[PDB]
């Protein structure tokens, strides 16, 4: 939330649903990385 | 350097030489003599330009009242017809049969969607429509993203099908009527007669994105004019996908706006700035909107959201009352994503009585709260619209006219007034046209006042085109000379009818398209703007014309006579022409119509020839096998009779013209006698010249070709070898030199063009022209313009014999008014002949203007094309310079200095002609440039708008504004 919340304001039209904007959603995003499932796509959004 | 008397005496022997060559070889005094020798083949009638204007003002009244009656009946039927519609939903059981435009007409297709059944129509080809058409039914346009077969759409094609009987009753009564169309609230449009749409959906690869609701004609009759004010939320939360969406909605929202509508655009993030340079509500014409659509784009989101400073700034903007304003519907629309504050306090005072209407738009996919925004919309009798997507922008930024139309549909019959649109290009490629609109209202159960839930919307709008080629048939210019014309005007200053007005759209800015970002097959929008050229932009502006222009916006009558300068047909000359204007109002409408005449055009020739042999004898004069003793004759494509058509291949036309008089006597019971007759009389007058005068002197030495461009279209170049090089328009009322010869009382020289293609230099030569000038009973007439193409080689020999060929001491040149180079001493200059003299030695030309020898006026041509700049053609503005003598003084001596050198130039003007002779020391002795002073259509982007609108042109708005009915529902958002 401190690193990536409010920061995924891309002027694309694609949806980046595993983000850090709320605490429930941020929570959903961390558990996704812990399973390993598509964790690099979350990391690609945080680098951009 | 020779003295001023030596140049004086040496000009006078070579302006006496050119004029004697032109007075003798052309035959000015001979053609004057034979117009006066006869006196009785014709009579001389007056142009009563009080009377002519009054007569014209009434054919446009009756034309536009006849259109109006048709519009009223269609509206009545539509209202009555839909009040008896039952709203069925079983459409696979009972098919709706209609012909759908933009569908393959191939019989073997057979798609057969459920609910609907198509028509294969038969499609005769037509005139007054330049496309194949069917007169048995009306076509239907469904927009592309709208599905047809929806119950909402299927039920229009049911009830709207009773219009084809009233459609037919309008054209039976009036054959000349153009498109008749009903634009539905549903987005479905039906027009008669049926023809295939110009863009099919998927059979080519360009796809139409045309919506009836979006259309300007539909919009003006949808609702009343309006002062809007777009607020843009620029807080930090918006940045992202949502910010991207807003910039495209506002541009989209504007498309909706019209000239009668005023609009500004503000933006807030804890302070409200205004997006551009304007600060008040501006006219939202093509230009102003272009400024706002160019400042909406550069916005960056940053900062705290404040709806209190955003609506304070909005209300203050709404209350200016010093500026020119629409003063009708006052509404403010805010684009934003989510709001935590309802700003209850700002609305209490600023709009305690709800005079203003507030529309709130929530855009993008986001989680911000929408309850406060919805509340604002509900409180203010506005509406709420979401936009998540780009495909959602187009139907929500046009949909607010359903709200603004409400207090019009509660006005009853008082709201059913025909309004006529600005000229614009027709959807179907007809040409420039104006549409008269009327709104249809949804009346169901009126007898008893049973519902009214959705009875506060319009069913749609009904329109009927007038083509501008139909109005130009009520304003005949043939009796009047090429100089005379009729100009039509809005109460907005735009010109309904003008010689200068053109089909190409009026352009704004310098066009810049990026080739690195345009895909090879996606098909962007082309254009939709109206062609709003203004009267002070169709003609050179004066102060004594802004008086005339304002005086006939506020519906007055009058005349005016003054000296002003006419821009030439080609854009190279300016000639001081003493004109008279005369205006009157078209009493049915808000148009006022005027008429320009040049004193001396107050009398015309009517042909009074009726004898059997005399009309016969003059008619074989224009036979193309008989050009060996007559001269390569031409003929202007007038609409002589209805049957023989203007063809643009002139040998084609003159055969079909001259076949027509042999196969039938010129009495011709469906064809105007005077126009053909005058031509016949004229051809017996440009014959007796070519027989009894020009064929005596078969070769003059320096004379190349000899013409008589006359009134009656018949131009006669004298050898057929010369007539191949005659590159003029064969219509005599479109020739540039014809019109410059009439203004002047002296021989006129026309400079040949520089570069280009075709032979226009040594081969044809520089031409002199001169209007014929006769007096009948003390009444001035100018019937014709004689002339000569000169031989440039011979002229040089006379000129050579203190200037010598390949001279290095000093060079001398002859320049006609406008500064073009005709004759040059050096031989590196006479290769570049007909070129603007400020491009071959720009230092001298610059000085000449300073001495007061030359004057000029830069103007803007708002209808021209140019190549794009990197940042096939678009429309753009060009600035155009013309040059003209402003000082009557004959001679001008002096010296110009560049820095470290002097050059002593001597200038003398030849008497009796526009030509000027200048002697100066060789350019090579002082190596000087300044910069190259060039005279061309030069792409530019002026005038700057932000300075026009601080002192706008006078204007008059619509008298009736419908808004704020007390019994409006104001409960649906
Ligand atoms: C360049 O200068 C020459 C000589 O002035 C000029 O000449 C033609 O010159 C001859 C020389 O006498 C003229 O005779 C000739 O004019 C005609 O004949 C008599 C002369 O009095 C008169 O009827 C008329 O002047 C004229 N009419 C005729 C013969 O039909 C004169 N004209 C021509 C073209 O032969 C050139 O025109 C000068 N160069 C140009 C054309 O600028
Ligand atoms: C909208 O579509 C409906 C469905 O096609 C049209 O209703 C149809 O109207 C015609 C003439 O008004 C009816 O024909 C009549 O049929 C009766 C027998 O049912 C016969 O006695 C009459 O002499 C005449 O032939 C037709 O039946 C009727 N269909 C239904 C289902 O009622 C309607 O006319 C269309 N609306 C418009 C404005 O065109
Ligand atoms: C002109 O106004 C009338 C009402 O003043 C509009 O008619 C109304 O159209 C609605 C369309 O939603 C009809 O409601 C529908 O009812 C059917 C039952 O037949 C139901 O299945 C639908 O879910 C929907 O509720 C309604 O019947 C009808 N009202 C009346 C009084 O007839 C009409 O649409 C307006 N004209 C146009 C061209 O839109
Ligand atoms: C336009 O309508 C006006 C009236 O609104 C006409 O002005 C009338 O002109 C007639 C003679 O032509 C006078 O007898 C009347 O007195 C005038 N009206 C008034 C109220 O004074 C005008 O002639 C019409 N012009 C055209 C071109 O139709
Ligand atoms: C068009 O050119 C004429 C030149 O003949 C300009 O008229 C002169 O304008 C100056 C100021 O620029 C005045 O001092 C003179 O009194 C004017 N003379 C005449 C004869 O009118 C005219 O201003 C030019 N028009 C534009 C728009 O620049
Ligand atoms: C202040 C701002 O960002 N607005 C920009 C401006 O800086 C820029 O000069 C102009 C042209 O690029 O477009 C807009
Ligand atoms: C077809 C052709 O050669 N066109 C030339 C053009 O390239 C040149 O710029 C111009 C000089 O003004 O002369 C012409
Ligand atoms: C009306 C006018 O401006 N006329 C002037 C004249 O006074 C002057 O003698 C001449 C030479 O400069 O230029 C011109
Ligand atoms: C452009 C030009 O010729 N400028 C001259 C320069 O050549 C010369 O050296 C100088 C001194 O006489 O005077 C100046
Ligand atoms: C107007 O309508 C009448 C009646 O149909 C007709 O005689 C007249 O020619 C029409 N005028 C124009 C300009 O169409
Ligand atoms: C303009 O009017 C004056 C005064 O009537 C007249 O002398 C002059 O000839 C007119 N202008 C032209 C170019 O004829
Ligand atoms: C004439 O030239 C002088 C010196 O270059 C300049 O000051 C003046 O402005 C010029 N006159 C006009 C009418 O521009
Ligand atoms: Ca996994």
């Amino acid at each position: 939330m401190q690193l990536f919340g409010g920061r995924y304001d891309f002027e694309d039209t694609e949806v980046r649903r595993s983000n850090f904007d709320n605490f429930p959603q941020a929570l959903i995003s961390v558990f996704q990385v812990l399973t390993g499932e598509d964790w690099n796509s979350v990391m690609y959004n945080g680098i951009m | 350097f020779p003295s001023a008397v030596t140049i004086k005496s040496w000009v006078d022997k070579m302006q006496e030489d050119l004029v004697t060559l032109a007075k003798t070889a052309s035959g000015v005094h001979q053609l004057v003599d034979i117009y006066e020798k006869y006196q009785d083949l014709y009579t001389v009638e007056p142009n009563n330009a009080r009377q002519l204007v009054e007569i014209a003002a009434r054919d446009i009244e009756k034309l536009l009242s006849n259109r109006s009656k048709a519009l009223v009946r269609l509206a009545l039927e539509a209202e009555k017809v839909q009040a008896a519609h039952q709203w069925r939903e079983d459409f696979a059981s009972n098919e709706v049969v209609y012909y759908n435009a933009k569908d393959d007409l191939d019989p073997e297709k057979n798609d057969s969607e459920p609910g609907s059944q198509r028509i294969k129509p038969v499609f005769i080809d037509d005139a007054n429509f330049r496309r194949q058409v069917s007169y048995q039914h009306a076509a239907v346009h469904i927009p592309t993203d709208i599905y047809e077969g929806s119950t909402i759409v299927l039920n229009e094609l049911n009830w709207t099908s009773a219009l084809d009987d009233v459609f037919k009753k309008n054209r039976e009564e009036d054959p000349s009527l153009l498109w008749q169309v009903f634009g539905s609230a549903t987005g479905l449009a039906r027009y008669y007669p049926a023809s295939p749409w110009v863009d099919n959906s998927r059979t080519p690869n360009k796809i139409d994105l045309y919506d009836v609701r979006r259309r300007p004609w539909y919009i003006q009759g949808a609702a009343s004019p309006k002062d809007m004010l777009i607020l843009v939320d620029v807080s930090g939360s918006v940045s992202g996908l949502t910010l991207k969406l807003i910039r495209t909605s506002v541009s989209e929202m504007l498309e909706t706006l019209s000239d009668d509508d005023f609009v500004n655009v503000a933006s807030f993030n804890s302070n409200a700035q205004d997006v551009s340079c304007f600060q008040h509500l501006v006219q939202a014409n093509v230009r102003n909107k272009k400024v706002l659509k160019d400042a909406v784009n550069n916005i960056t989101a940053k900062g705290i959201t404040d709806y209190k400073k955003g609506f304070s700034f909005a209300f203050e903007q709404l209350l200016n009352y010093n500026v020119s304003r629409a003063n009708c519907n006052k509404i403010i629309m805010l684009f934003t994503d989510g709001g935590e504050e309802r700003a209850q306090e700002i609305f209490a005072k600023y709009n305690k009585d709800k005079k203003v209407r507030v529309f709130t738009f929530s855009v993008g996919q986001h989680n911000y709260d929408r309850g406060p925004i919805q509340w604002m919309a509900c409180e203010n009798k506005g509406y709420y619209y979401e936009i998540p997507s780009i495909g959602a922008i187009r139907i929500n930024t046009q949909e607010y006219l359903d709200v603004l139309g409400r207090p019009m549909v509660l006005a009853g019959d008082k709201a059913k007034q025909v309004q006529w649109t600005n000229v614009y290009l027709d959807a179907l490629e007809l040409g420039l046209v104006i549409t008269g609109t009327l709104p249809v209202f949804n009346i169901t159960g009126q007898f008893e006042n049973k519902t009214n839930l959705k009875n506060q919307l319009i069913l749609g709008v009904m329109g009927v085109d007038v083509s501008l080629e139909d109005i130009k048939r009520l304003t005949p210019r043939f009796t009047l000379c090429p100089n005379g014309y009729y100009f039509a005007i809005d109460p907005n200053g735009y010109v309904l009818l003008h010689p200068n007005l053109q089909p190409k759209p009026i352009g704004v800015g310098i066009p810049t398209i990026n080739l690195r970002k345009r895909r090879p097959n996606v098909q962007n929008p082309k254009s939709q703007e109206p062609v709003t050229l203004d009267f002070l932009d169709a003609e050179l502006e004066n102060d004594i014309k802004v008086e005339i222009r304002n005086k006939m916006i506020d519906g007055e009558s009058g005349e005016k006579t003054f000296r002003t300068l006419v821009k030439s047909q080609d854009e190279r000359y300016i000639d001081k022409g003493n004109r008279t204007y005369t205006w009157t109002p078209v009493n049915g409408t808000d148009y006022s119509l005027a008429l320009v005449l040049p004193t001396y055009s107050f009398y015309y020739i009517k042909a009074k020839i009726e004898e059997t042999i005399t009309q016969a004898r003059y008619s074989e004069t224009l036979k193309p096998d008989n050009f060996e003793e007559s001269g390569y004759t031409f003929l202007a494509p007038r609409d002589y009779c209805s049957d023989l058509k203007p063809s643009d291949n002139n040998t084609e036309f003159l055969l079909n013209f001259n076949e027509f008089i042999d196969r039938k006597t010129p009495n011709n019971p469906s064809c105007n006698t005077d126009l053909i007759n005058r031509v016949l009389l004229d051809a017996g007058f440009t014959n007796e010249l070519v027989q009894n005068y020009w064929s005596k002197q078969k070769n003059i030495k320096g004379v190349k070709a000899r013409f008589v461009v006359t009134d009656g279209g018949i131009t006669r170049v004298y050898p057929k070898e010369a007539g191949e090089n005659w590159q003029e328009n064969p219509e005599t009322y479109e020739d540039s030199f014809y019109k410059r010869s009439l203004d002047n009382d002296n021989y006129v020289f026309t400079a040949p063009y520089f570069n280009k293609s075709g032979p226009g230099a040594y081969e044809s030569g520089i031409m002199v022209s001169k209007a014929v000038e006769i007096y009948i009973q003390g009444k001035l007439l100018k019937p014709a313009v004689v002339g000569i193409k000169i031989d440039v080689n011979s002229w040089i020999e006379n000129f050579t014999k203190d200037c010598k060929r390949n001279s290095d001491v000093m060079d001398c040149v002859i320049l006609d008014d406008g500064g073009f180079l005709l004759m040059a001493n050096h031989d590196d200059y006479t290769n570049q002949i007909g070129r603007f003299f400020g491009e071959i030695d720009p230092s001298l030309m610059r000085h000449l203007v300073n001495i007061s020898v030359y004057a000029f006026n830069k103007s803007y041509d708002y209808q021209s094309v140019c190549e794009p700049g990197a940042a096939s053609k678009q429309s753009c503005i060009t600035e155009q310079t013309q040059y003209f003598f402003d000082n009557d003084s004959k001679s001008f001596s002096g010296v110009l200095d560049c820095g470290n050198c002097s050059r002593i130039f001597h200038v003398e003007k030849l008497m009796n002609t526009n030509l000027i002779f200048i002697m100066v020391e060789s350019k090579g002795t002082c190596p000087c440039d300044t910069r190259l002073l060039i005279q061309a259509e030069q792409t530019s982007d002026g005038p700057d708008p932000c300075d026009m609108v601080k002192q706008p042109r006078y204007r008059k708005g619509p008298d009736v504004c419908f808004d704020n009915n007390v019994l409006e529902d104001y409960t649906d958002c």
